[PDB]
DNA sequence: ATCAATATCCACCTGCAGATTCTACCAAAAGTGTATTTGGAAACTGCTCCATCAAAAGGCATGTTCAGCGGAATTCCGCTGAACATGCCTTTTGATGGAGCAGTTTCCAAATACACTTTTGGTAGAATCTGCAGGTGGATATTGAT
DNA sequence: ATCAATATCCACCTGCAGATTCTACCAAAAGTGTATTTGGAAACTGCTCCATCAAAAGGCATGTTCAGCGGAATTCCGCTGAACATGCCTTTTGATGGAGCAGTTTCCAAATACACTTTTGGTAGAATCTGCAGGTGGATATTGAT
């Protein structure tokens, strides 16, 4: 009813159900709610393509590692993070790569 | 933990060339890691009077050692 | 005997869907958004009430949301993520 | 040649996500660490993987950094002073 | 508070004002830590009270080995002692 | 009356920790306890930095504790270097350090 | 009315006093390239810690910035501060 | 000679290095290209400086550390680069 | 430049561990409606302390000269890692009692919520107290030149 | 190694800013004493899923051989910084208008508090489906020797 796919009644209760202040506002679970959402939404869509890009259907740990790791924005909220079964990303050190 | 698993770890990491001292200390710092971690998790367990460490015990002990593991509940 | 066990999991298919209808996603890789729903809810939540604390507030309202969002989130993670609270606010108020 | 056959391994390792220490020996460990901090343990096994996911996680990261070091001094081999500097500036 | 244990420890010392701005700094700092780890503490076994017990759990997850057995013994001596109090 | 902070042998006041501990949101409830144990480590704690930063001032023939003695006493004692690891002590200053290297001759 | 304009002040940052702060971390020795890396270093530290400190104080609905909100912003980012009000 | 004269010396004081009235605008600078009209207590001026003096000295600790890895005497602009990349600033 | 030994790729194939689908039960939610309460916004304003101008002076920044010497560039070569193929000892996989992790019930020690009584830790402010900053001078190194 | 130039150490001295000491008011605390409510320790128990064992699987220990890394010795260029002269601009002691933080009282929009009803997300057992992980074949790029 505020629409969203998240549950704004769960959010709520787990707000209140934290210890988190005395009293919680009306407001602030469907704000909450909706910012939780909005968030999962932006790394399926990346981790979504990159499953595309590897010509597979089904998200695994190693598409929602790639998806955090080459976003800015996702690898800074996510950088004392751990995705298990993750892998890391191809990367070798210039000055290691061979004298050509 | 052996010679092979430390130099392929070293690998993902994109280590190409490695000393032979490396090994050792390789060991010395999971155990000092993994010491630390263990810790924390085997007194969450005993907090919670149990005898079975559990997987939310290690994910709280990792979070507020800094090292957050998304996975494996939590 | 129940013992169960609530879990973000449905509202992450769903979001899944709207975002990508064709895709799929493995248990291991639901478990991993479901612990990224929750560290994402603790460190907000957390950072609201801190905000509240500091304030003399016994109320957090959608107002310390926002805050928190501008606190945690980056730059252009927070810009999105404030409109997009902003709005479910609006259309659950007119409503 | 010597360090060739090094650089396919980065290329084969790094876009692997499997585990790279042994399973059993790495339970070994958990077990003698924690029966120093209270004895008669049971671990459920998702415990002891959420430590090895971990341990793993963190080595890799700290090798990276150590090879930063390393080459940092015009090196391409890392040595355990490598490694110290790292955990030096970590804080750990 | 802190000018009492001060004189406990140093009969002879005083503190400056800005030493004792760091002091109150400390000790609220050290209060927050150790609460927070209580609060969470509780949460995960689910329970709505937080007891010497969770404390004592607490400082044991927050200080470093010897604070830490010393700390929980001065905190089970004052229980002790409190709770023998008719 | 006693106060409750002679009850249990403690300088440092049960009764205001009790009351932060309620007004802090960190349970539903507060055991009678938990204020008690944890206002004991609270003055433990201080003792440790104050003996510590006493001494520091004897050392440097001053009667006053400044935030360089207690900057002192923490650095140089492992294990309040470790809990105070990530924290700043205005004018502290810090521990005199000169790596070997650096010496001359 | 009033306002001058500010502007360049990161110039501030008086190239001695940059070799100052090197001696106290024990540095010997500085490449002529050092002081604008640090201030570069250093106009990075206080956008981060303004902004943050800054927000708390919008979000109180004042206009003065206070000891309290640099203090919390520093907190915010594991750069906790003793001694200016706790 | 003279350079460890001076690190033998500051490293003992604890007076701030920075002049004051210059470090307190570039706060006042920084601060108004995020917002405008803002005043300072003159506490919050000092404890902004108290809090970047200690992070630049405990980042030349560090740096100086990555030199000497490199069997230098001389901190270079790549020393703090590596000892930000490591701290995980970078 | 020319093979020769491999490693890497890609297109295709399919068995199955893991993911999707349908049914049925239900405690736990979440939504709804009534009654009671209250946090904190608004309006008024006391009063702190922030911005700012003033003026004087010396601490300290700036800019130049010139020499000390660090560190990159280069050549040399000792010896340590790493490739590789040999052999089996350890880890991995799947089958099985039983220890506890939990689900459920009971009920009392202990924690709210409420009404007073009393001890106390702030503080606004006039007044006395005192550690040590800071200027001074001379004994004691610590360096640099020879 | 004795000398000369300087910086550092250090105990003595005193004006004074910051601190230890009141007399007095007290709102906010903290403590005392029923009355009411209930969280969670404790005892008992069923179903997990964890520790253990044996057979099948496959990664690691081991010694020879040598490419080639990177420290050692040497060299010299050009940057860094000590010394020094000059004078700016920070620092300091003051005072003032008034922005704006913060104390106090008023009062309603919004939150808490049950009580009753509808829906729903989670769990369990069964059946069925499928994305893709390994496996094969054959092409061809890559690497190393000549």
């Amino acid at each position: 009813r505020a629409g969203l796919q998240f549950p704004v009644g769960r959010v709520h209760r787990l707000l209140r159900k934290g210890n988190y202040a005395e009293r919680v506002g009306a407001g602030a679970p469907v704000y909450l709610a909706a910012v939780l959402e909005y968030l999962t939404a932006e790394i399926l869509e990346l981790a979504g393509n990159a499953a595309r890009d590897n010509k597979k259907t089904r998200i695994i740990p190693r598409h929602l590692q790639l998806a955090v790791r080459n976003d800015e924005e996702l690898n800074k909220l996510l950088g004392r993070v751990t995705i298990a079964q993750g892998g890391v990303l191809p990367n070798i050190q210039s000055v290691l790569l061979p004298k050509k | 933990i052996t010679k092979p698993a430390i130099r392929r770890l070293a690998r993902r990491g994109g280590v190409k060339r490695i000393s032979g001292l490396i090994y050792e200390e390789t060991r010395g710092v999971l155990k000092v890691f993994l010491e630390n971690v263990i810790r924390d998790a085997v007194t969450y367990t005993e907090h919670a009077k149990r005898k079975t460490v559990t997987a939310m015990d290690v994910v709280y002990a990792l979070k507020r050692q800094g090292r957050t593991l998304y996975g494996f509940g939590g | 005997r129940k013992t169960r066990k609530e879990s973000y999991a449905i509202y992450v298919y769903k979001v899944l869907k709207q975002v990508h209808p064709d895709t799929g996603i493995s248990s291991k890789a639901m478990s991993i958004m479901n612990s990224f729903v929750n560290d994402v809810f603790e460190r907000i939540a957390g950072e609201a009430s801190r905000l509240a604390h500091y304030n003399k507030r016994s109320t957090i309202t959608s107002r310390e949301i926002q805050t928190a969002v501008r606190l945690l989130l980056p730059g252009e993670l927070a810009k999105h993520a404030v409109s997009e609270g902003t709005k479910a606010v609006t259309k659950y108020t007119s409503a | 040649r010597p360090g060739t056959v090094a650089l396919r391994e980065i290329r084969r390792y790094q876009e692997s996500t499997e585990l790279l220490i042994r399973k059993l020996p790495f339970q070994r460990l958990v077990r003698e660490i924690a029966q120093d901090f209270k004895t008669d343990l049971r671990f459920q096994s998702s415990a002891v993987m959420a430590l090895q996911e971990a341990s793993e996680a963190y080595l890799v990261a700290l090798f990276e950094d150590t090879n930063l070091c390393a080459i940092h001094a015009k090196r391409v081999t890392i040595m355990p002073k490598d490694i110290q500097l790292a955990r030096r500036i970590r804080g750990e």
